[PDB]
């Protein structure tokens, strides 16, 4: 009865039912147990919450929420009215509940109501109703709780999700401490650890939040969401989670990145993790999905062990990568022209392997996860050619003066142009 | 991560 | 018939068919004609174009093309063999044929060879057979050509493809003076001009590289490609290109943004050319994609707001107007950091808070196919922008961005070179 797998939750475009049913067939080849359904910029998840599904999207819904039964996945259905309702207003109530019945009838057991990301105070009608902000959505989550007959599983999403989101501090909180109080015990609440982005959860942490939350958390994992940076992609292990977690989480959902087929690692990695205390070494898990992956692409494992290393973790690049950033740095300092030749050619070597993985990569078998990843990957590629051609140019020069224009030699377009004027 |  | 239109020719992610046979729609209704089919990581055109359509794809490619002669839209299939052909084998040339003929019988009467990108050096087997590597590619042109009877629309995008590709200038170069006399006569060369992205493409130049290959050459026009950075779009007006430069050219083929509904302004303004002032041709590019975002039906994105978008991902060596003003703006503050500077703090504030405007009703249009498109795009500007405008204040009153490509990024000097 403890979930653990895949949310779907980021912004930016969402996963296709095809991408969704490939999801699932993974999910259990693996052994997690949920799905949670919560696309940001799915307009009628979110933006549009109160309209009903047309009939093409019926359809399409319906034979996801099979396909989940078909794999014994359990599918949760999301929604945010967040921005937009009137608590204290009851046609409002009546829409959420028409919607939230459109989708039972799909066939879906499991609910959500998600209040992040949200101005943290309500309207002039609302001020009245309801003493506090908190006060305010408790009162629909319960009333929404019942309407479906206590279903379950359903999870609530706070505003407050996270520590650094909890005012004045975590343990001191109006609105935290109005929901583990006045929120029914049959409902679950969405945590994101200390951070939006946690390096790592403490075991302390869970702790303390559990104690205003009065209940076990379910984490909402932002350790390989990529939504935020148009640059970064993250294929590293599960790390900087104690497997002490599991006894005291009532689940871990991973909210990964946009690109569906580069969460292979992430969700393999979470997957041992799981097996493990259901302790864990991430190093390993990787090695584990690394090979596993190789299977369904040419490319080597050497090849997939860098390609992880350069788009590793959100606070952590990889061993290979880590070595080409210090060498690069020491190579750039250390600018005399005794063994600088001998370690610029060793790096022009390292340089080389990058364009290799490329090459290896385009000409690979399968195309889906080539796509998923080209940019990114032709990102690296093409910066580590200027790279290159930088030590190169700083060793041909105690020969040279020829001083250091296509446009791919400047970049970033005007994003990149603020982005330096920035301290 | 995101207002309106 | 001069030829005018789009080429799908660009690294990455190749657009689908449900794309392309609206790309079709597209072209006609702008009263445009042709579409080069060269997209570099569409597997069979490429890596390895040696292999036959399975049962399905040959359903999908029949399909497509059909829906081409459909809209009055000349379909030219191309084909990238320079990888890793050997010349002189004739179980190769066989395979070019072999799948050339089949593709014909998806109905298909135009085609191309490529050999842009690939190294200058043979392996030993054809550097007998052939005297240089010019020689040696038209050589398997010719013949390929005179195999499928002369076709109407035959193709060849040359090695030394525009002025900075050729050894050592163009007028002199040994392998442009091959093909010139040598490549048959009713066979046309692409050419993307000065540069690989041409900023212009003076007249002058055109009538240097004509006179070595003795013909009008096609343009492959990259000034809307985007493959080359992540972080760039180009919806800008198609620019730097003088109306002049049409009775000396037999055509211009625009290789434009990966994300395909982007490519509106790039397609239309390129249509409206080929009937001229850019700023004119934006204005009435803009103005009509603007019926294409609507505000979802409910039961229970303004013309300014394009204007800003366009200004922000304008083109490849050029700023629209408002990028370049808020940059400018943002330059004098952080420089002069008597109080003058307060109500020009004022006035960006507001100008970025028409960013985040922006992005904020693009999230609500109903098109959804046209917002993931160029989300990540409006994403990272509407973010940029909300810490400059905070900074801002932080005068009034992250640190892995980028990840590791950021990161060395930052460690060469080069960049900042355009500020
Ligand atoms: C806040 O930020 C994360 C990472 O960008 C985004 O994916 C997520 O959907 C938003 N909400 C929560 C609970 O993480
Ligand atoms: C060279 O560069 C452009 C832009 O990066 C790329 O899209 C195009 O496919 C390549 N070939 C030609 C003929 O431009």
């Amino acid at each position: 009865h403890f979930l653990c797998g895949v949310v779907e939750g980021f912004y930016g475009r969402p996963w296709v039912m095809e991408q969704r049913k490939e999801l699932f067939r993974r999910l259990q080849k693996w052994e997690l147990n949920t799905y949670l359904y919560a696309p940001k910029d799915d307009y009628k998840h979110r933006m549009f919450w109160r309209e009903m599904y047309s009939v093409e999207e019926a359809e399409q819904l319906m034979t996801l929420i099979s396909a989940a039964r078909e794999y014994e996945i359990e599918f949760i259905y999301a929604i945010s009215p967040g921005l937009d309702i009137t608590f204290s207003n009851p046609k409002e109530v009546s829409t959420l509940k028409r919607k939230l019945d459109q989708v039972s009838q799909f066939g879906c057991r499991s609910f959500a109501l998600l209040f992040d990301n949200i101005d943290h105070n309500m309207c002039a009608a609302d001020k009245e109703v309801f003493s506090s902000f908190a006060h305010a959505q408790v009162s629909i989550t319960n009333e929404i709780y019942q309407y479906l007959g206590e279903p379950e599983t359903f999870l609530f999403c706070p505003t407050e999700y996270c520590g650094t989101f909890c005012y004045p501090n975590v343990s001191q909180s109006p609105y935290l401490r109005t929901v583990g109080e006045k929120l029914l015990p049959g409902i679950e609440v969405l945590w994101t650890g200390p951070k939006v982005v946690s390096k790592e959860i403490p075991v302390e942490s869970i702790e303390e939040v559990s104690k205003i939350i009065k209940r076990a958390p379910v984490i909402w994992d932002n350790i390989h969401a990529n939504d935020y940076d148009q640059k970064r992609l993250f294929l590293g292990p599960y790390k900087g989670r104690s497997t002490e977690l599991i006894p005291r989480l009532k689940g871990v959902l991973t909210n990964p990145n946009c690109e569906f087929e580069a969460n292979y690692v992430a969700i393999h990695t979470l997957a041992t993790w799981y097996k493990s205390n259901m302790l864990y070494s991430p190093q390993m898990a990787l090695k584990l999905a690394l090979t596993e992956w190789l299977q369904e692409f040419s490319v080597t494992l050497e090849d997939l062990q860098l390609l992880a290393d350069l788009f590793y973790l959100p606070y952590e690049h990889g061993p290979k990568g880590a070595q080409m950033l210090r060498e690069f740095q020491w190579l750039r300092a250390n600018s005399s022209v005794e063994e600088w030749r001998s370690r610029a050619a060793k790096f022009e070597e390292m340089c080389g392997l990058v364009m290799g993985m490329f090459t290896r990569l385009s000409n690979c078998a399968n195309r889906t996860i080539l796509y998923d990843m080209y940019s990114y990957v032709w990102d690296i590629k093409s910066i580590m050619s200027m790279v290159k051609s930088f030590v190169q140019w700083l060793g041909c020069r105690s020969h040279s003066s020829a001083q250091f224009q296509e446009p791919w030699a400047f970049r970033g377009g005007l994003a990149g142009e603020f982005q330096r004027l920035l301290p | 991560t995101l207002s309106p």
